């Protein structure tokens, strides 16, 4: 009866909350560094 | 031989790689169509064609 406001309605950064595998989804915070290795087949020759 | 007037270099992109890593386009003004020779008088660059 007195639980109060759940975290589903006050989580910062619009984080939606799912319970069963307790988790916060769509948290719009921070930056994700990305390192990518590519094969030269993907690129295109300048002469073309 | 088709005559050429107003010849101009404009290097699209140059990368001094071991292979042909530089593309230059020549803007000219000819009188007719055909083929004729090209060459780099200096030595710092070597043309593919």
């Amino acid at each position: 009866k007195e639980k109060g406001t759940a975290l589903n309605t006050k989580a910062p950064f619009g984080c939606q909350i799912k319970t069963n595998p307790v988790r916060a989804m769509n948290c719009a915070v921070g930056n994700i560094p990305v390192s990518m290795n590519l094969p030269d087949s993907a690129f295109t020759r300048i002469v073309e | 031989a088709p005559t050429i007037i107003d010849l101009t270099c404009t290097v699209a992109t140059c990368t001094h790689s071991s292979d042909f890593g530089g593309v230059l386009t020549l803007t000219y003004k000819t009188n007719k169509n055909g083929d004729c020779s090209v060459h780099s008088h200096s030595n710092v660059a070597t043309l593919q064609e």
